[PDB]
Order: C-alpha cells, then structure tokens, then sequence
RNA sequence: AGCCUGAGAAACGGCUACUACAUCCAAGGAAGGGCAGGCGCGCAAAUUACCCAAUCCCGACACGGGGAGGUAGUGACAAUAAAUACUGAUACAGGGCUCUUUCGGGUCUUGUAAUUGGAAUGAGUACAAUUUAAAUCCCUUAACGAGGAACAAUUGGAGG
C-alpha cells in the first residue's frame, strides 16, 4: 500500500502547467551567463571554459562566445559586466546561469540582486553556484565552515540541494583542469530549457558581431548623424517578421528592421552536417567568438 | 570597496513575530515559569517556610479570622 | 482526491476577487483545475493579503483543509514551488 | 492522463505548423513563416544615433528584442506592485 | 593473501597486524604446518617492526635457518628448524606446547648443532643406492640399514650425516603433531595395525590420560632421553 | 622537560636503540621533537643527527607525552635503515 | 494532561533541568530498571536466577548510589523513583555540596568548566555521579575559584 | 599494552570497525546508566539456572 | 567455427575466414569492437578528493610496479551530549495570586523599560608545537573573545 502511496506522490510531483515549448529542430546555442560581483574572476572562468572546450587560449575574451559541446547541442558564454543595466538586460535572456560567490568574503549584494532579479523576471532551468577564491584561506576548518554556510544560504536563496562547485586555485592564470572538467561535466549534458512565456512569445537575438555600415561621405558631412548598423546573431525566440519588424535594442531604444539576411551557421554542430557514436572528434570542437581574439 | 551583505539578507528573518528574551532560552523560561507557579501555590495552600523566626513569636502577623473552618470534614 | 496527499493544479480564476469584506471566505476561495484528473475544484488561500501571491495560470500544490463556506475541502499550500506561508512571511520570492 | 493529453495537443499543433509551411520556399518559408529561429542572421538597422557607435564598448552586450503590435502603444499601465523585502 | 582469521591458529597473530596475513612460500615444510620467517622475526620475537625492516634484516646475511642462510622473507620453517642469529648470538628452536601452538626455545651451539628429524620413507634411489627422506625433505644417501619408517634421526647439520636414531617403539615417549589431540607429549604404550589404511597408536601422558592418535600424526622424541630441551 | 625512558631494547641486528620515551611538559606547550632530538644526544651520549623520534602523542590534560625514540649507531646506519617519511621529518 | 504537565514542571523546577526531554530520558531508564525488578519478582524466592540477578541489580544500584544502603530489597528497587535519579545527577550534587549558590549557577559552572569529578574536568551537567565518586567534586586547578590565573574580567580590570 | 611492544602507532579505530561495534548496541539490550553495566534479563539469566542444576 | 603460448587457459590475451556495426582517406587503401558518470518531466538533493605510509602481492630483483587497503570531505534520515547567561545591593510602588458557589469568598510579600555593582566565560578569532605518506580531526596551547541597539531561537495555537 505504501508503494502505491509513494507512487501517487511522485506521480503528483511530475506534473506542471501545460505550456508551449517553441523550440526548433535545429536549436540555437543555449546562453550561459557568468554573473558575479566585481573582482571575482568571471573573465578567468570564461578563459578556462573556452580552453577546456575549444583549446584556444584567449588573451581577452569579450562578447558572446559560441562553442560546440555535443553533436546535438552547443553553448554560448556571455560574461555579464558589473553594471546593473547589463544584469537586468541579461536576466531575461539567460538559459543557464553560472553564479559566482567570492569564497572567504562571503555573499555580495550583486549576487543577491541578480538572484532575485532572475527569480522575478523568469526562472531558467539550471543555475549553478560557483564558489571561488578558496585558496585565500589559512585554516581548512574555516574553509569547510565557509563552504557549509555559503551552501546553506544559497540553498535558502534559490532552492534546496543545488549544485555548488568549489574552484580552488589559479595555477597558470587560468583554473585547475579537473575542477573545470567536472563543472563542464555538469553543464555539458543538458535538458530542454524551461518553457518561459516571454521567450516563447517574443523573438529575441543576442548580437554576436557588430559593424557600422555607413558611408564616409555621410560621416564627413555630419559627424553625428543617423548611422546604419549590421548586427549578426542567432535568432532565438520565435521567428522574426519577414518585413517591418519592430526592434528594441536594449540600452539604445526602438527601431525597425531594414534588412534580414538569413545565412548558414559558423558553428555547424555535426547533426546539422550529417543532416550513433558518443565521442566528439576534434574536427567538431569549433569556436565562434567574432568579437574576441 | 565591496558591498557587504547585511544581517537582514544574511539570515532570512522575514516577518517572524517579536518574541521574548525569556523565550530565546528554554531553561531560563522554565526557571521563571517555576518561580511564578511556586508563587501561585502560596496563594492557594499554605507552605511551611520556616517555623518561628529567630526573633520569636511576633503574633500571627497577617490577621486571625474566627469564623473560618479550614478542616477537611471526613 | 486520487491516491495522493497533495494534488497540483492550475489557478483558473480567483473567484470572489470583487467581494467587499476583506477576510470573507468567498474572498479567500480560488477555483483551480487539478492536473492529474482534470476537474475544477475550489481551494482556500489561507489569508486575504496572501491572495495577492496567487496569480492566474500558476502551478499550485494543494492539500486538505482539516478543521463561511463549509465544504470547500482544499487549501493552497505551495505556489510555483515556493511555500505560500513563506511567500506571506516574505522569506522567498516567487519564481515566475 | 490530462497532463500528457494537453502536452500532446500542444505537440500536435507544433507538428501542424512545420507540416503546413513545409510546402514552398519563396512564399511560405520566406514570407509566411518569417525568419525561423536558430538560424544565424544578419540584421541591418537604419537610423541609429552616432553616440552609440562612439561609445560602443564590446563588454556591455547588445540584446535585440521584438516588440509586439501591443508593445509600441502608450497608455496607463495598471500594475500590482510591492516593495522588496530587503529594500530599506 | 589470506585474512588474519583464515591464517591457522598455531602461529599466533593479535589484533595488530592488519586484516591480512602473509602466506608461506613453497618449501620443505607444509602450508598449514608452518611458521614463516617474517612471523618468526616480527610477529613472535619482535626483533623487527615492519615488512621493510624484516627485509633489511633478511637481505643481509644475518639470519641462518637450519645452518644455511635463508634470504627470502616468507621462507617456511615449520618444525624443529634451528634458527641461528649471530649478531644476537642466539639459536631458537621450534617445538609445540600442550594447547597446540608454536613455541620458541632459546639455546646455544651445543644443542643447536643437531636436528631430530622423523623419517618419511626409505627407498632404493638411482645408482642402486638406498636413500632416506625425512619430514624436512632431507634425503640422506647411504643411511644406516635399520632406520626404517617412523624412526627419528639426529642429523649433523654441519655435514648433514646420520649420528643416531630412535626406533618406533611401544614404550618410547612421543610428541603429537596433528589431529584433535595435537601437541601432547606422552609415551607410546600401544600400537594397532589396522591394515587397509589409517592405523593408530594408543598413547598416554605422564599422568594417565589414554588417547588414540594416528601413526602419521605421531612424532618420536625419545624414550626418556630428551635430546632436545623441551622448556622447563 | 622531565624525561623518563621505559622499555629500552638493544636491537643489534637492526643496530638501533629502541626507547619508549615518556616526556613531560607541565605548564609548557608541546615538546618540538627536533628539540627533543637535540635533547636525546647527551642523555644517551650520542650525536643529534643519529636520533629519530616518532609516535609522540600527548596525554590528556597536559604534562605527559609518550614518544618512541630510536638512536642509531651511525648517521649512515640511520640513512640506510630509516623510512623515507621519517627521514624527511627529521631533515636528512 | 495537566497532571503530567505539573509533574514534569515540578521536576524541571526542583532540579534545574532544561526541557522535558531530560525528564523523559530519566523516566525511560527508570522504567527499564523497574521492569527488570518486576520480572525478577515474577519468579519465586530461592530461584538461582532471581537470587544472583537480583543481587547483581541491587549491588549495581547501591554502587551507583541511587538505592540507599539501608534498604536492599527488590520491592524497594520497585519503589525507586525519578527524584532519586535526578538527585544523583551531577548538577544537583554541585548545588547540594555548595560550590554553587543555585542549581542554575551549578549548571553554569559545569558548562564553563570549573568543577572536576576526581581528576578530569566534567563538561556535562547530567553526569551520573556514583557514591564512591561523590566526595571528589571540587573546583579544578585551572579555574579562578581553584587557582592559577585570576581570570578574564579580572584581567581586563587589572590592566 | 600493544603500543609499547614494537611501538608502532595505531589508527584510532576506522569506518569499518565503528560500523561494527556501534551496530552491536543496536542488537543488544545492554545499557550503561553509570559506571556499571545493566544487562538484560534474557538468556543471560537462564545460564544461572543452567549451571546450578549440573 | 577453427587455431597459437605456457607447468597450469579451450586465456578471449591474440590471429584466420564468414556475419553484423563503425572510423580516417588524397577514393587506390588502412586500423577497431570495455566499464564508470549525468539526463532519463520543464523542477534538482552523498566527492569527478589524497596516497601505497601500514597489512598483502609480482618481478633479473633490498630500490621497480599494484583499482585490495587505509586517509579525508558531505549529512536534521536517524541517534548522542547541551550553549543563548550566573549572582548581589539600593531606590520606588502596593498590590500580586486564586476559586465551588462570583456584584461573593480565600491567601500574604510581590513587581519595575528603576539606579548601580560583581565576577564566570565558550562559540569564534588564533601564534605555535604535535598528529599524519602530506594534510585534517583529536589531545596539548601563548594571546584576544559579552551588555541587548547584541556573538541577534525557532515552530505552532488561543486572546485582548
Ligand atoms: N587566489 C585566487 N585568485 C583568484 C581566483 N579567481 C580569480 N582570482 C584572481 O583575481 C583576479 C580577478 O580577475 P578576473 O577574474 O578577470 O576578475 P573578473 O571580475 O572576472 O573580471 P572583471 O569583472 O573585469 O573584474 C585575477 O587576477 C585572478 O588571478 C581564485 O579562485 N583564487
Ligand atoms: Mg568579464
């Protein structure tokens, strides 16, 4: 009888509201934010993750970085800068969150601000606490006390029993390879994103490449004039309108689409190339960072 | 130059009610509950509390009432 | 209901949102639609100010109500994975 | 199994489209169904103020969102607001 | 690689040497009738602490077993092997006790020079020569022609020759090295043939307890004549 | 700093003197086993370099501290008869 | 029930206990001892089981000082009680030996490591002090009531 | 008395012995109210009758 | 399905042919067949930890090599012990408490957000030394470490 009771409780746990998926057959790269207070090493984790995946030592990685992590799915890493406008801009955008806590110093208001901004706007599937600066400790009893109290406060903040990784040192200016390897074990195998209503009704795009296509005669005539801008990125929400789509460039204002060119990917992800083996040969570990080095 | 997290976010108090300094310690509460329930007992029955003092017998110090029978009638 | 202790549901419509007196049970009651079976049952939010956290089309856990409308059997326990008394006590924010 | 029946009706609609605009390229795939999601695309925006191009930093990213027909109208929004727990 | 409890109950190990126990290497004495040299040095005598310390004792020529240098650590030394250590100037001898366990006996060169070994079989070897096989698997070429089966021999141990022998006798005191009455120094007073396999002897102690042990498990030690010093 | 040696064993085949050492610091902190190696030179008429101390658990409530001490006949006998970790802890 | 509440409150007040879990703990071990005494009274007199097991139980209780040395029958072992057990606790023994002014002072002293039982200091106030060990309850040598340093508020004041 | 014989130190129990000896309390009726032990009145009481008859 | 080594195998370690997958290529060719981990809804909960240092095993052999073994980390599922205060003096108020029987009876010291004074200190911070393969814990341990607006007790229920 108790087996039937537990089966009924789990069958009631499995249920949710029937919302619409709106995910294509060839899905766009899932967006990984690296959010944290200033000085915590978001750029260092970005360098270390892109070296783990695509083996390219970036001396200054900026912008979104698209990365092939499987034959079906791929990721893109964006590091949020230390400004609240960018944090509120990307909290409605993020697919998975890498939320950084500064170890010995404890929690920060920027971390709590992004946690409740994200919860109020829309909760994504996977948020992973990443706790760093553990090597700035002298007593390894105080170390496990700080790990325990930061884990319990984070569990009160987002949900009980989350994933909190501990990244200890900085060896080659980068991170330890085993620690970022188990971190990528957790963020590599993946599940479909949560059906958020705002992302499943409105079409968005996160700009990978920027270019100013303006005539130098116009720039020489008026140095402060209305320019035309080519913005290249992945179409992520629902589909854009074919003509006359109204666009909010967040932080700039509202405009209209003058042209859409729909062109093939720079990160092809071999299911799209072959359109049942497990491993990824190094032919496939592509890197598309059109603003970084 | 960092933004410290303050005590209200550090422990999620929320809107728990205000309770007593007696209620924050379960022994001191059970000390004060026993002192006041031993005090309520003297107002019902009569405790011994020492016989005649060192000074002797200064009279029945709080009244003598004549028309009061306080014996268990068997 | 069912064979379980708590059921899930979708808040269809907060019936009695235009009731006059603040802690009326018609003000506190909410029509939800159970996921597993599909029927629309009515449930009590525990408090009138706590009604404001229950929005339309939210996944709602509900349990029995064991003790002004006698016979409404269920009470809303959790809303969108967060406990409703915790939302009322301002411990947690609601993930939407 | 009302949950799986509702999710199956949603997947039936999600097969009915992509079964219904899989019939022509220049008419359906370009003009009916727009520019489908997941595909890399280049946008040309006309009329951007030059202070954006002069103060463009690659750190702070660019998010392009699509406004609906209702998201360009102005008027009195009536909202349900509450101050935060930790706002002093 | 056997466990400490699966090790036999007659070379003792306490709660100290880990859960495992060394196995004896293959050699003269048997497996279950054996004391390895590491158990003799560091678990019985405690002249050592660790395996590496026992190796550092064994590898240098400091431990001689039956008059020859024995190098490997788990060398089997079951019964009555004189163990000469020269830096300490001692010679130990392995006997049993009345309960059924191994016992060590300190002695000098005069009793350390000879070994009392029980004859296993007599045969005619190649070359038409009689040879003699003891329980130490010592084969002696050209023996004395009366030394039959179950007779014991005083082996010289500096040449290895025969010096004296004790006959199997009803009236000669003996030591039990097997069976349910193991390790009971008493006198052979009767012997029953049982032809067809597994004959017995009836044996009594010094103080009147009769019991029947098998002629395989017996071992002659002397009529009165304690030619090895049983510990007083 | 009060010292007593119990169970002193000769061990000539391993060539090293084995002592159960009961040291006592009452009122002091712990004993600093390198300074205890320095102390076990004149007590048994040896060089400091041929002494190795291990074990050394402090008894409950201060005072008594039980160590195990080994004095070798030569530093080279120590070098060829000591474990690597005890050699590192000693400093050779 | 009000009888249980008033009884447990009388125990918690008369011996300076923290909650009712300590009362229920003592009542459980007392009921175990009393159940053993009832099972030994089930058998007849001069049975060897009752003889040796009852002598073991009575000698154990007299040695741990609960049962008085005068009365040594299994009927008095049945007549045992939780007031006798809480009297054999350490905290009430400090209060009765007079090292502390009240029972809550005694609990405070035993918590912050002033008294010692025999040789070692005792950090727990529910230490069941035996009869042989009752006499050797005194202030430790590292305590300012025993000796050594004058202490903490004394050091901050004398600076 | 085993740490002065050849004076190698011990590990203070381990996870596999503490799993065993603390499970021994789980299947036994013994209790230690003070310095003494209080044994249960099961089969340990029947041997007292079982010895005295022989 | 057949074969090869060796003291010990019908090793599955290799080979051959057939069958079935599957990879690189310059399209001629060429190498290859395990477990562990995560997801198993869109909503979740024990380390991808360190070493052969002890016991043990294999070798030309004291040194070289061991996925048994031992060390550490998590844990409100339980279970064990118990902090969040102890103790005075003075000043002032005259009420405090109870009930069967209630516009009635019973009992006699109780308070206060009053003013002051003493001490005690373990959580934590922590020099060391020690423990240990190297660390940690434990035991030792110099120095700091309490006045509420804090070193910040909770969960429920009833009522003004
Ligand atoms: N010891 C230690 N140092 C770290 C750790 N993580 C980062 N650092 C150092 O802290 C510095 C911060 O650099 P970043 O990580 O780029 O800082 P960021 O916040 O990521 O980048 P900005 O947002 O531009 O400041 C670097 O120089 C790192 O070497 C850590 O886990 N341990
Ligand atoms: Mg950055």
């Amino acid at each position: 009888a108790r087996q039937a009771a537990r089966s009924h409780d789990i069958k009631e746990k499995r249920l949710h509201v029937p919302l619409v998926d709106r995910l294509p057959d060839e899905p766009p790269p899932r967006l990984v934010v690296i959010v944290g207070p200033p000085g915590v090493g978001k750029t260092t984790l970005l360098k270390s993750l892109v070296r783990r995946y695509t083996k390219e030592t970036m001396s200054d990685p900026v912008g979104p970085i698209t990365v092939v992590t499987s034959k079906k799915q791929r990721l893109t890493f964006i590091e949020c800068p230390n400004e609240l406008e960018a944090m509120i801009d990307m909290a409605k955008v993020a697919d998975i969150v890498l939320l950084m806590i500064d170890g010995n110093y404890g929690f920060e208001m920027e971390t709590m601000e992004f946690l409740n901004i994200l919860a109020n706007t829309g909760m994504p599937g996977n948020v992973f606490g990443i706790l760093t600066h553990l090597d700035l400790f002298k007593k390894p009893s105080a170390l496990k006390d700080a790990k325990k109290r930061l884990k319990h406060r984070l569990w009160t903040e987002l949900y009980q029993g989350a994933h909190l990784f501990y990244l200890s040192g900085v060896l080659n200016g980068r991170y330890p390879d085993r620690e970022i390897h188990n971190l990528s074990r957790f963020l590599s195998v993946m599940k479909n994103p949560r059906p958020l209503v705002w992302r499943n009704t409105h079409p968005y795009t996160i700009i990978d490449n920027y270019r100013d296509i303006t005539h130098p005669t116009k720039i020489e005539e008026d140095p402060l004039c209305d320019r035309t801008i080519e913005l290249s990125g992945y179409l992520r929400g629902t589909n854009f309108a074919a003509q006359g789509q109204r666009v909010h460039i967040a932080g700039v204002g509202d405009f209209t689409i003058s042209k859409i060119e729909e062109l093939p990917d720079p990160c092809p992800t071999p299911a799209m190339e072959k359109a049942p083996r497990r491993r990824l040969d190094e032919k496939d570990k592509k890197l598309w960072a059109p603003m970084a080095d | 130059g960092k933004r410290q997290i303050t005590w209200q976010i550090q422990k999620n108090k929320g809107l728990t009610p205000n309770r007593k300094k007696e209620q924050r310690n379960p022994r001191v509460k059970k000390r004060k509950k026993y002192e006041e329930k031993q005090k309520k007992l003297r107002s019902v029955k009569a405790v011994y509390k020492g016989g005649e003092g060192p000074g002797g017998y200064q009279g029945e110090l709080s009244g003598i009432k004549t028309n009061l029978v306080k014996s268990v009638k068997l | 209901f069912g064979g379980s202790s708590h059921a899930k549901g979708i808040v269809l419509e907060k019936v009695g949102v235009e009731a006059k007196q603040p802690n009326s049970a018609i003000r506190k009651c909410v029509r939800v639609q159970l996921i597993k079976n599909g029927k629309k049952v009515t449930a009590f939010v525990p408090n009138d100010g706590c009604l404001n956290f229950v929005d339309e089309n939210d996944e709602v856990l509900l349990a029995g109500f064991g003790r002004d409308i006698p016979g409404v059997r269920f009470k809303v326990v959790k809303v969108s994975g967060v406990g409703l008394l915790a939302l009322w006590k301002e411990k947690k924010e609601k993930p939407r | 199994q009302w949950y799986e029946m509702q999710k199956a009706m949603l997947q039936k609609q999600l097969d009915i489209n992509k079964a219904e605009y899989a019939e022509l390229d220049e008419h359906q795939r370009r003009q009916v169904e727009g520019y489908r999601a997941g595909k890399y695309a280049r946008l040309v925006i006309e009329g951007v103020p030059a202070e954006f191009c002069k103060n463009f930093q690659p750190r702070m990213p660019i998010l392009v969102g699509g406004l609906s027909a209702t998201e360009d109208r102005f008027g009195f929004v009536q909202v349900r607001i509450k101050r935060h727990r930790w706002h002093k | 690689h056997q466990k400490r409890l699966s090790a036999p109950s007659h070379w003792l190990l306490d709660k100290l040497s880990g859960a495992y126990a060394p196995r004896p290497s293959t050699g003269p004495h048997k497996l279950r009738d054996c004391m390895p040299l590491i158990v003799f040095v560091r678990n019985r005598l405690k002249y050592a602490l660790n395996y590496r310390e026992t190796k550092a004792i064994m590898m240098q020529r400091l431990v001689k077993v039956d008059g020859k240098v024995r190098t490997d650590i788990t060398y089997p030394a079951g019964f009555m092997d004189v163990i000469t250590i020269e830096k300490t100037g001692e010679n130990f001898r392995l006997i049993y006790d009345t309960k059924g366990r191994f016992t060590v006996h300190r002695i000098t060169d005069e009793e350390a020079k000879y070994k009392l070994g029980k004859v296993k079989r007599v045969q005619l070897g190649r070359g038409g020569v009689p040879f003699l096989v003891t329980h130490d698997a010592r084969t002696i070429r050209y023996p004395d022609p009366l030394i039959k089966v179950n007779d014991t021999v005083k082996i010289d141990l500096e040449t290895g020759k025969i010096t004296d022998f004790i006959k199997f006798d009803t009236g000669a005191l003996a030591m039990i090295t097997g069976g349910r009455n193991m390790g009971r120094v008493g006198v052979i007073t009767h012997r029953e043939r049982h032809d067809g396999g597994f004959g017995i002897v009836h044996l009594k102690d010094a103080l009147d307890n009769t019991f029947a042990t098998r002629e395989s498990n017996v071992f002659v030690i002397g009529s009165e004549k304690p030619w090895i010093s049983l510990p007083k | 700093v009060t010292l007593r040696t119990r169970k002193f064993i000769r061990n000539p085949l391993l060539s090293r003197k084995q002592m159960v050492v009961d040291i006592l610091h009452p009122g002091r902190p712990n004993i600093s086993k390198d300074e205890l190696r320095e102390k076990l030179a004149t007590m048994y008429k040896a060089q400091k370099d041929q002494v190795s101390v291990f074990g050394l658990r402090t008894q409950y409530g201060g005072g008594k501290t039980t160590g195990f001490a080994l004095i070798y006949d030569s530093p080279e006998a120590l070098k060829k008869f000591e474990p690597r970790y005890r050699l590192v802890r000693a400093g050779l | 029930e009000a009888a249980r509440l008033d009884s447990e409150l009388k125990l918690v007040g008369e011996y300076g206990l923290r909650n009712k879990r300590e009362v229920w703990r003592v009542l459980l071990t007392l009921s175990k001892i009393r159940r053993a005494a009832r099972i030994l009274l089930t058998l007849d007199e001069k049975d060897p089981k009752r003889l040796f097991e009852g002598n073991a139980l009575i000698r154990r209780l007299v040695r741990i000082g609960v049962l008085d040395e005068s009365r040594m029958k299994l009927d008095y072992v049945l007549a045992l009680k939780a007031e006798d057990f809480l009297e054999r606790r350490l905290q009430t023994l400090v209060y009765k030996l007079g090292l502390a002014k009240s029972i809550h002072h005694a609990r405070v002293l035993i918590r912050q490591r002033h008294i010692r039982v025999g040789k070692q200091i005792v950090n727990v106030p529910s230490f069941m002090v035996r009869l042989d060990s009752q006499k050797h309850i005194d202030f430790a040598l590292t305590s300012p009531f025993g000796g050594g340093r004058p202490g903490r508020v004394r050091r901050k004041k004398a600076k | 008395e085993y740490e002065e014989t050849n004076f190698v130190r011990l590990p203070k129990e381990s996870k596999k012995e503490r799993a065993k000896r603390a499970r021994m309390e789980g299947r036994s009726g013994r209790m230690n109210f003070g310095g003494e032990e209080f044994r249960e009145l099961g089969e340990g009481a029947e041997r007292i009758s079982r010895l005295t008859k022989a």
